């Protein structure tokens, strides 16, 4: 009933500067329509990268689901928008989230033949799985955590190697 | 010792009068064709007193009602004549196991596309988001059609498992009403996805879609033969084709069958039978009517084979043969009203597709 509406519209239309001044005037960056479609949904779906970036920078809920079960990661995946997918992944887009058909952004990417997209999605899921492991390995104080998380960013090739250490560490740091 | 015929004013009633002249020339019997407005209301009113036309032409959906009131004589074509018409058309005019009219013409929605914008029209509903993406980039849309009337949104809702009533035992099955099942839900959810992703607008009605297509703004529309004329004037280079599939299954549009019934109170029943079977339902008879005002696709196999050389008519019959005969039943009105509200609620986001469908049935 004011700015949110205008924002959803400008996001849909790809009018960058219009989106950015609406923001600077206080628009709810997560304004929804009657389908719970957010500005981030429309920009992802319609290919407006800079707008996606602007909305994320302003605290857009990167993992928002509309009433239909779609996330912006799902929407971007159908069109093979590499840049858009990359930047959603940077802001914490959820590679595990499933749409109405039980599909992930990876499944969609596989469905539409988009190999470039599937790859990015694939190695993101794998590196996150690695990160998540470290963070829930009980026998690790907040120091030894950072030690491993960092060394996973600096050598994602020796990752599976590194997880194996973090576990044998965890098993030597246990009441065995 | 004469024949009075009633038919609506948008039909080729002058061509029909020519068939009547031939009939008189052969038999001496004068044939009078009239086209009273609201004749679909006039006929049951005056037939109730034993008056009216010997023969009435109208859409089949109305005849179930007339038969109920004992206004329509049973027709007696032998199986040889019945074989001259497409079998599914005899179902539009069967009531309580008695044939109560002669099928004349067949009416259904088809996909209409702008050959300039879109030379190879999609075979599936699924391709259409993609196409809209492409077309929107240059200031066009893929598809605009009446989203307000179920008649238009039903062929998709029906495609994966929807149905009004199933045709068990030649009559209708009134018990299972197919607006709350998984196949309909899938139909309506795909529609709703078109809407929420901005490929279509929920407020699009008949006038908006027609203007949009006829001005070159959208690559496709969904309409029936009655709309061809305005497009002809508009000079858009269009063609008319099979309705797109959804989850592999045909879009099932409702079929309307223009039918000719014989007044129950008529003393000229054999004359009327003679006129309909051996004068009108012939290549030359339908031709006379069709030259005056196009019938679209016809029930008669011989003449439909000729008309179908027009691709648009061919598409109209292919879509008809793939659809469901409009139920000639009274509780169709309850159905329509339910379906109508379920679609608006869902398309508006008022209700989830789930709640919307199970609600319009209570």
């Amino acid at each position: 009933s004011d700015l949110g509406k205008k924002l959803l519209e400008a996001a849909h239309a790809g009018q960058d500067d219009e989106v950015r001044i609406l923001m600077a005037n206080g628009a709810d960056v997560n304004a929804m329509d009657n389908f719970g479609v957010t500005p981030l949904h429309l920009a992802a779906y319609w290919g407006h990268f800079e707008i996606v970036e602007v909305l994320l920078k302003y605290g857009a809920d990167v993992n928002a689901s509309d009433a239909t079960g779609d996330t912006p990661l799902h929407l971007a995946a159908k069109w093979g928008y590499l840049g858009i997918v990359e930047v959603l992944l940077k802001y914490g887009a959820d590679v595990n989230a499933q749409d109405k058909f039980g599909k992930t952004a990876f499944d969609i990417s596989i469905d539409n033949g988009n190999e470039d997209l599937a790859e990015i999605l694939c190695k993101n899921k794998a590196q996150q799985a690695a990160f998540y492991c470290i963070l829930h390995l009980p026998n690790l104080n907040e120091e030894q955590r950072n030690a491993f998380i960092q060394s996973l960013k600096d050598d994602p090739s020796q990752s599976a190697n590194l997880l194996a250490e973090a576990k044998k560490l965890n098993d030597a740091q246990a009441p065995k | 010792g004469k024949l009075v015929i009633w038919i609506n004013g948008d039909k080729g009633y002058n061509g029909l009068a020519e068939v009547g002249k031939k009939f008189e020339k052969d038999t001496g019997i004068k044939v009078t064709v009239e086209h009273p407005d609201k004749l679909e209301e006039k006929f049951p009113q005056v037939a109730a007193t034993g008056d009216g036309p010997d023969i009435i032409f109208w859409a089949h959906d109305r005849f179930g009602g007339y038969a109920q009131s004992g206004l329509l004589a049973e027709i007696t074509p032998d199986k040889a004549f019945q074989d001259k018409l497409y079998p599914f058309t005899w179902d539009a005019v069967r009531y309580n196991g008695k044939l109560i009219a002669y099928p004349i013409a067949v009416e259904a929605l088809s996909l209409i596309y702008n050959k300039d914008l879109l030379p190879n029209p999609p075979k599936t509903w699924e391709e259409i988001p993609a196409l809209d993406k492409e077309l929107k980039a240059k200031g066009k849309s893929a598809l605009m059609f009446n989203l307000q009337e179920p008649y238009f949104t039903w062929p998709l809702i029906a495609a994966d498992g929807g149905y009004a009533f199933k045709y068990e035992n030649g009559k209708y099955d009134i018990k299972d009403v197919g607006v709350d099942n998984a196949g309909a839900k899938a139909g309506l959810t795909f529609l709703v996805d078109l809407i929420k992703n901005k490929h279509m607008n929920a407020d699009t009605d008949y006038s908006i879609a027609e203007a949009a297509f006829n001005k070159g703004e959208t690559a496709m529309t969904i309409n029936g033969p009655w709309a061809w004329s305005n497009i002809d004037t508009s000079k858009v280079n269009y063609g008319v084709t099979v309705l797109p599939t959804f989850k592999g299954q045909p879009s099932k549009p409702f079929v309307g069958v223009l039918s000719a019934g014989i007044n129950a109170a008529s003393p000229n029943k054999e004359l009327a039978k003679e006129f309909l079977e051996n004068y009108l339902l012939t290549d030359e008879g339908l031709e006379a009517v069709n030259k005056d005002k196009p019938l679209g696709a016809v029930a008669l196999k011989s003449y439909e084979e000729e008309l179908a050389k027009d691709p648009r008519i061919a598409a109209t019959m292919e879509n008809a043969q793939k659809g469901e005969i409009m139920p000639n039943i009274p509780q169709m009105s309850a159905f329509w009203y339910a379906v109508r509200t379920a679609v608006i609620n869902a398309a508006s986001g008022r209700q989830t597709v789930d709640e919307a469908l199970k609600d319009a049935q209570t």
